[PDB]
């Protein structure tokens, strides 16, 4: 029975900053490409997930258990619907510019 | 870039006459 | 353990009576997917289908009538 | 289509707005809720109700590893027993306040191909039938944004019966929890940790 | 001044005029397209690329390798643990709370009610007599 | 330096300052006043008041006391007097300004005040706790201070684990050796995962063992080893559960165990690495010593 503990709080929670921090930066940039939409889409989760594996090797010491339960569960699929449409929000914004 | 720009970032006032050009209305009828 | 270690190392026969109280497996997917079902026949179905013919408006072919001709008249 | 310079007075607005207004429901659903107390009632009601929270953490917690010290307890047992409005509230009425004071513009151009029935709702400013599938009218950028505002709020700093026969039924819990489960811990200890920490 | 709060300022401001920037050519890439009856992108994008990615470094910055103190000791001694994240196993966690003399028990074991009243006393006595110590 | 407050954060959660000699406590109080004035940036006004009051009681644990009278009046702004600590600091002033018994009394009618439970259950625990810790002032010491616990103990609030832990410690020192078993156990009852308990829990029981019979050493030193193995389960380097299985081990030395000892000596020697301050000393004395 590995053991849980209120620690995860904070850095579960630290992650979603990271990622929330990574996400309104996003669509900005797209907008300022001046794209149509699956190509934004495409280029949308490309940059999510490069930005997610790279978080993996950087602040995470390679090691995504340890940190996380449901490591493999957490990093890609949780909070994506909690900020792909944070993204649209980012992604109308800019392409008004 | 940055020189030609800094020189520039180195208040509504509503004036008409650019807006008129702007869209078109600021034209020439030949008759 | 500074006082734990040192009283632990040598021998220690403190004692006495005291009162002290005096005391004496897949179902869950199958069961869940149909509720996935029920918005998108339910209401995503009411008018906000892909695949049916009014969709593709927008990328509805134009249609090539002249191709060689102007017809510039009156 | 060339919209002009409204953006300032729209665009910003529509998302300045939300800021503040989701910061003071944060705000005003904290102050809203406040026990300050548990009562002010007399002393032995919430006494034995602790001494009952004793017996429900017993379950719980006191009955993994005491092999050796379950039973000594359980004479004792049976002898001392015995928001929605935050939803309404401000977005049904603001979505009033939008169509009352933003009406009848083409505001901006979403990047993504929407369906016809999309763009059915969404213009009901603006009074042309065949515009495009692009083009949307003000209110829809507000339905993008109540969707997509979570990460603001992170960004910014946001953060989240019976008096006698219930004590009778957790005395009924009291004789299951005698024999329905007994732990086994002090026993494995040692096979636990020798198969870790090596 | 360490470089993650320059880099998120640098960061939004060069984002910033990278917007000025696509404002006065997108702008008049249309606004000028009018001139022509409806009529640089490249170093734009690549000092677009340059924000994107300076921008990530910053988030970086403001997360750094955890460094702690001992409790008890008065000299630094600076506790290391070469490690950014703080873990999930509650017995390595307690680990990193053994490397201090603390215990996140606390007042259970120490029992602040009892001792301080004796404590205060026989203490203003007892450091009085080591006034010469 | 912002990892001052580090420090802080545990001193007000883990009340640290309590066990510290009054050399070490002397620099606490000049190390913490320097960052509370200075480094007033980025932390909440309730670790603030905590950190303001908590420089308060170490000012009382100082031997200079005026200063305490200082903070106590800039944090006299709050809530009054009315919330559990300002009865804690009059108290404590009023029983330290003048050696005066008065503030007893004064809150004798409050409990009688809370028989309406005019303040929280907490409150009058606490209540409870340094009342009696006037009251084992004005009986110097006893064993019925433990009988006094249990007029307030198991008639009110079981739930506070530091009086039993409390308890513990007047059994164990003269007392019947087995009821602080017992106590320990309902330690554990409210946490679960207190591994200090988990020391002490197999220490009563060996220094029980140490005087009953061959049958009950071996029963009572076996079950010590499952506890001090269950000690183990919630940390790598707590000192005093390793030490504990290995000092039961040193007793015995039996094959199994002696693989045990190779183990717990590896992990004891990386507890007793440099690591850890001042403990090391203890740990090291034993390892080295036999």
């Amino acid at each position: 029975q590995i053991n849980a503990t209120a620690n995860v709080v904070d850095n579960k929670k630290r992650l979603l900053f990271v990622q929330d921090s990574s996400a309104l930066v996003l669509g900005l940039v797209a907008g300022f490409l001046q794209i149509e939409s699956v190509h934004g889409f495409i280029w949308f989760l490309i940059l999510y997930n490069l930005i997610n594996v790279i978080y993996i090797v950087w602040i995470c010491q390679l090691q995504p258990g340890k940190f996380y339960q449901s490591p493999l569960h957490d990093i890609f699929f949780e909070s994506f619907f909690r900020e792909i449409t944070g993204f649209v929000m980012a992604w109308t914004f800019g392409y008004a510019l | 870039r940055l020189t030609t720009n800094w020189n520039r970032l180195i208040l509504d006032a509503k004036d008409t006459t650019v807006s008129d050009l702007k869209f078109g209305f600021a034209k020439i009828l030949i008759v | 353990e500074w006082a734990k270690h040192l009283l632990d190392t040598k021998y220690i026969e403190k004692y006495n009576i005291q009162n002290s109280n005096t005391l004496p497996m897949f179902m869950y997917i199958v069961f869940q997917g149909v509720l996935m079902y029920i918005g998108y026949r339910k209401l995503n179905s009411m008018g906000l289908i892909p695949n049916a013919k009014g969709d593709w408006l927008p990328w509805e072919r134009i249609a090539h009538y002249n191709n060689g001709l102007q017809w510039f008249s009156d | 289509l060339l919209d002009d310079q409204l953006k300032y007075w729209v665009l910003l607005p529509i998302s300045i707005v939300m800021v503040l207004t989701g910061v003071l429901k944060q705000y005003i659903m904290t102050l809203i809720t406040g026990s300050s107390a548990n009562e002010a009632q007399p002393r032995v009601k919430l006494t034995e109700w602790q001494y009952l929270q004793w017996a429900q953490l017993l379950i719980g917690n006191g009955g993994n590893l005491s092999s050796d010290a379950f039973a000594a307890k359980k004479e004792f047992l049976v002898k001392d027993l015995t928001g929605n409005m935050a939803s309404f509230i401000p977005q049904t009425i603001i979505m009033w306040w939008v169509n009352h004071f933003f009406a009848g513009f083409i505001l901006m151009q979403l990047p993504f191909p929407l369906t016809a029935k999309f763009k059915e709702m969404l213009q009901t400013g603006i009074i042309c039938q065949d515009l495009d599938v692009r083009w949307v009218s003000s209110i829809s950028w507000y339905f993008i944004s109540v969707l997509g505002l979570n990460p603001v709020y992170n960004l910014i700093g946001l953060n989240d019966p019976p008096q006698s026969q219930v004590d009778k039924a957790m005395h009924a819990m009291a004789n299951d929890l005698t024999i329905i489960q007994h732990e086994t811990c002090l026993d494995n200890v040692e096979q636990r940790v020798l198969k870790q920490y090596m | 001044s360490f470089v993650s709060k320059l880099l998120y300022t640098v960061s939004a401001l060069v984002l910033f005029h990278s917007g000025f920037s696509s404002y006065e050519f997108h702008h008049l890439l249309k606004l000028n397209s009018l001139n022509n009856a409806q009529g640089l992108p490249k170093d734009i994008m690549y000092e677009t690329y340059a924000g994107l990615i300076l921008f990530v470094l910053a988030v970086f910055t403001s997360f750094e390798k955890l460094q702690y103190l001992p409790i008890e000791s008065n000299d630094g001694k600076i506790i290391s643990q070469g490690n950014y994240l703080k873990e999930i196993a509650l017995n390595k966690a307690t680990n990193v709370d053994n490397l201090i003399g603390s215990n996140p028990n606390g007042e259970i074991i120490f029992t602040p009610s009892f001792v301080d009243v004796h404590m205060k006393r026989k203490i203003c006595r007892e450091w009085a007599s080591n006034t010469v110590k | 330096k912002d990892l001052v407050r580090e420090k802080l954060l545990t001193i007000m959660n883990t009340k640290a300052y309590t066990q510290f000699n009054p050399e070490q406590l002397l620099q606490l109080e000049n190390e913490m006043k320097i960052y509370m004035k200075s480094g007033d940036s980025a932390l909440t006004e309730g670790n603030y008041f905590f950190l303001m009051e908590m420089l308060f009681y170490v000012l009382v644990y100082r031997n200079q006391d005026v200063d305490a009278q200082v903070v106590y009046n800039t944090l006299r702004d709050r809530l009054g007097e009315n919330s559990y600590k300002m009865v804690i600091m009059k108290a404590t002033l009023l029983q330290i300004n003048g050696n005066d018994k008065g503030a007893i009394e004064y809150l004798e009618n409050l409990l009688n005040d809370d028989l309406e439970y005019e303040t929280d259950f907490v409150t009058y625990v606490s209540i409870a706790k340094k009342l009696i810790a006037i009251k084992t002032t004005s009986k110097n010491l006893s064993q019925e201070s433990v009988l006094k616990e249990v007029v307030a103990l198991t008639d009110k609030f079981p739930l506070d684990a530091e009086l039993w832990w409390y308890a513990s410690e007047i059994y164990f020192e003269m007392g019947q050796f087995e009821k602080a078993c017992y106590c320990l156990e309902q330690v554990l009852c409210i946490t679960p995962f207190n591994y200090a308990c988990f020391g002490r829990l197999s220490e009563t029981l060996y220094y029980e063992a140490l005087r009953s019979k061959k049958q009950t050493k071996t029963e009572l030193l076996e079950k010590a080893l499952k506890n001090a193995l269950r000690s183990v389960e919630l940390s790598e380097l707590y000192l005093k559960g390793w030490a504990l299985v290995n000092i039961i081990s040193r007793e015995l030395g039996r094959n199994k165990q002696n693989d045990l000892i190779k183990l717990s000596a590896s992990k004891l020697k990386e507890i007793s690495a440099k690591s850890n301050n001042k403990d090391k000393i203890t740990a090291e004395l034993i390892l080295n010593k036999i």
